[PDB]
RNA sequence: UAUAAGAAAUUAUUAAGAGCAAGAGAAUUAUUUCAUUUAUAGUGAUUAUUAAUAAACGAGGAUUAGGAGAAAUCUUAGUAAUUGUGAAUUAAAAGUAAAAAUCCGAUAAUAAUGGAAUGAUAAAAGCUAUUUAAGGUAAGAUUAAUAAAUUUAAUCCCGAGAAUAGAAACUCUUGAAGAAGUAAAUUAUCUACCCGUCUUGAAACACGGACCAAGGAGUCUAACAUGGAUGCGAAUGAGAAUAGCAGGAAAGCUAUAACAUGAAGAGAAAACGAAAAACUAUGAGAGUGUAGAAAUACAUUUAGCAAUAGUAUCUUUCAA
RNA sequence: UUCCACCUGAAUAUUCCCUUAGGAAGGUCAAAGUAUUAAUAGUAUUGAUUGGUAAAGAUAAUGAUUAGGUGU
RNA sequence: AUAAACAUACUUUGAAUCGGCCAAGUCUGGUAAGCAGGACUGGCGAUGCGGGAUGAACCGAACGUCGAGAUAAAGUGCCAAA
RNA sequence: AAAAUGAAGACAUUUUAACGAGUAAGGAAACGAAAUGGCGUAAGGACAACAAAAGUAGUAAAGAUUUAAAGUAAUUUAGAU
């Protein structure tokens, strides 16, 4: 045989939309096609971010569009997530590209003079992607991160899963 | 000298360079073992290192020139045919009669039944 | 397919072959001249034992010459005769220890 | 609709005729390889041409009576110091120091002739012919100076690139009177200990198993967590009870609603309850120019999300 | 303790237990999911070090042990 | 110096397991043990194949289904290929 | 694994390269370039002659016995009785 450090595994990257989502599958047959033929790593992120799973794709508020997109005031924001709003601060003028705008979001950015596009919009408009910020949203701030690990540690402890005389 | 039992080593003609990169030559493209079969491939992988052509990779084989390390790790291990290895046994050094160990510019007799 | 990965084996076998050609007819035109130094000396072998072969005083230069050179090129015969057995002593006395 | 392709059917001749499959060849080949032969820049040894000195060694040495050999003409035989061999060394002749054979070293490569396994059929970065000439680094050849030279000069030869013209479509045998393949039975060579299980280790002199059919063993309810698909999103659920609708309905639809989880956290508790509209580092992306030149590789402008780490600042606690 | 094929593929260390025919933390392993990535090494070389094993010693320190001279 | 992009860093969830056994240019107790217990590595367990007649560990070498060749341990009087 | 192509072909595409032993154990379903691929038992909701008589069946169902074919395999298909 062969001494062969490790053998030949699934390599642990998506690369399709997750689930059956028949719009979901023709957005990563889009960008594929367009990653393919134009080489540009816009696309290749684009593609790559469409193809993470639910849990991986975070949310992004309005408040954190907001402050991202002060010093580019004629740009498209991209995040390839869904965009909730944050009703304790106002929203200004500008164009978000998402795969889902929250009913009260997509009001507060048109109200205020802006515009809520999709990607197939965004993919016409700026196939390699000129005047776009590409936007994620923070993973860290899930609760489910608080107990990983063991709560007797002395550095980071976790956080206990309550249950029987929890005090 | 530290891995003496497993290998059998020596020091190649000019010959047996030129047969074994001919014959059993390789390259890895793309991470593939794509054999050789013209300049073009020589060309668009060792284009960067002013090798541009096969008898330019065995002149800097040969001669061990400034850019062998890229050279050399550009080209595959050679996998080669089976020959007698030894008079008694390879459980022996080659001074003893054995198999393993310098052969000096005798191994060029083995890597000849062996190409 | 040797073409196609060295062009320059149309260069290094055509010049090849007429080396080949050549140094074959030089085994050829040695052989010729082997020819006449082997049937010159045996007219000196079946002339020799023949008559005078007590009466061993036989005739110092029965064997005669075939190919003819130049009084300088005789000169150079001796020349390199005394090379080759300094050499020979060079090389004996060395490996004698 | 315009142009070749130009099908089927027909006319005259005969070197007069399918498809498929199996086998044997033909010509040119791809990958791998078997057998035989052939050259491998040994300056190694022998391969009858004469003579001399030898370091050593045994014998011999001075009339045909009986013979061996050869058609020789020349040797052999045995009944007081002439001579024989000779490692090695030397002289003369020959020798430009590559023949053939054997041995000793070095190697195994190019080629040719016959096959084998899996294929292919096509025309060339095939091969061949004509033109000019990059080249021939001991060695393509002939010459001269000289020479333990892979040292020099000359003119003859061949000739890569390229331009221009050339050429490949075949034979035989077997098969619905049963081909090739496949299957069953038998024979022959090679091959094969009883399954399941505990065990370091069972074919085991360890246990269960006489045989067959049917049945036969990770399921259901409830709480939590991670995770992949789904809806909505500072909210989500409200098939909480329950109250209405059409239809007759254990189904379906509708109820601004108590509450559950979350949006605020720390403290045993009293009492409290979050900004310097943040900072630093590396980091995703977007352009322009040059060049290689096929893709791609550098120079430079800009943005700096996620993540990690470290900082200020703020709520609570004796203590973060 | 009931179907097939394919891919990866182990363990007898350490801590605690009324523990010793058994558990929990942990190591080995699998499957999911990520990050352009101060985030490569069961290797050799050069350079500055660490150690007290093999060896060595035995009027060199602590011990063990056979004798022979010289002096009081 | 050499190697390394199906590299590297991992995060989460979880299975089985912690009766072991053998070898040795190794050690300790023992007269000794196919005994008892350890250091380092390789194996058997979990493993078939070629050889040692036979064998869990020895030697070569680890396995998708086949054809052709050159081999390894080891062998060439017959069983048995040479 | 990487490149190319990609609304539907089809054989779960095309090419190149590397790899394939294994007890305990793991790899739920879905996921177009598919985050392993499939066979079988029974029941429920659909689909099954697209032109207004729309899967098979007394011109012989299910079942049983065998003969052959397809599949690496689980199994499936057809003939005869």
């Amino acid at each position: 045989a062969i001494d062969l450090d490790r053998h030949h595994v699934r390599k642990h990257v998506s690369k399709t939309a997750r689930g059956n989502n028949a719009y979901m599958k023709l957005l990563v047959r889009l960008y594929g096609f367009l990653a393919r033929r134009t080489q540009s790593k816009f696309a290749k992120t684009i593609l790559h971010r469409l193809c993470l799973s639910r849990v991986n794709r975070p949310i992004v508020s309005t408040s954190k569009l907001a402050c991202l997109m002060k010093k580019h005031p004629e740009e498209t924001a991209v995040c390839v997530n869904t965009v909730t709003y944050d009703s304790r601060y106002p929203v200004p003028k500008m164009n978000v590209c998402a795969l889902k705008f929250t009913k009260t979001a997509e009001a507060a950015i048109t109200k205020a003079g802006g515009k809520c596009l999709r990607f197939d919009e965004l993919a016409l408009k700026a196939p390699t992607g000129r005047k776009t910020v590409l936007i994620r949203g923070k993973r860290n701030v899930r609760e489910a991160l608080k107990h990983f690990g063991k709560v007797c540690a002395k550095k980071n402890p976790a956080k206990q899963y309550k249950g029987k005389q929890t005090k | 000298r530290l891995v003496d039992p497993y290998v059998t080593y020596g020091y190649p003609t000019l010959e047996t360079v030129q047969k074994l990169i001919y014959k059993r030559g390789a390259l890895k493209i793309n991470g593939n073992r794509m054999p050789i079969t013209s300049n073009c491939m020589i060309k668009k992988a060792l284009g960067d290192k002013d090798v541009v052509c096969v008898d330019d990779l065995v002149h800097e084989i040969y001669t061990v020139g400034k850019h062998f390390k890229e050279v050399n790790n550009k080209l595959a291990p050679f996998k080669l045919n089976g020959a007698k290895i030894a008079e008694k046994n390879k459980k022996i050094h080659f001074i003893l009669g054995g198999g393993f160990g310098n052969r000096e510019l005798l191994i060029n007799k083995l890597l000849a039944n062996m190409i | 397919a040797m073409v196609k990965l060295n062009p320059y084996a149309k260069i290094a076998s055509h010049k090849l072959a007429q080396v080949a050609k050549a140094q074959a007819a030089h085994k050829a035109q040695y052989a010729a001249k082997m020819e006449k130094i082997l049937a010159a000396k045996k007219e000196a072998l079946n002339q020799s034992v023949a008559k005078r072969f007590i009466k061993v005083k036989v005739e110092n230069n029965l064997l005669k010459a075939t190919v003819k050179r130049t009084a300088k090129q005789d000169a150079y015969m001796k020349k390199y005769d005394g090379i080759v057995k300094a050499n020979a002593k060079k090389y004996a006395e060395k490996i004698g220890f």
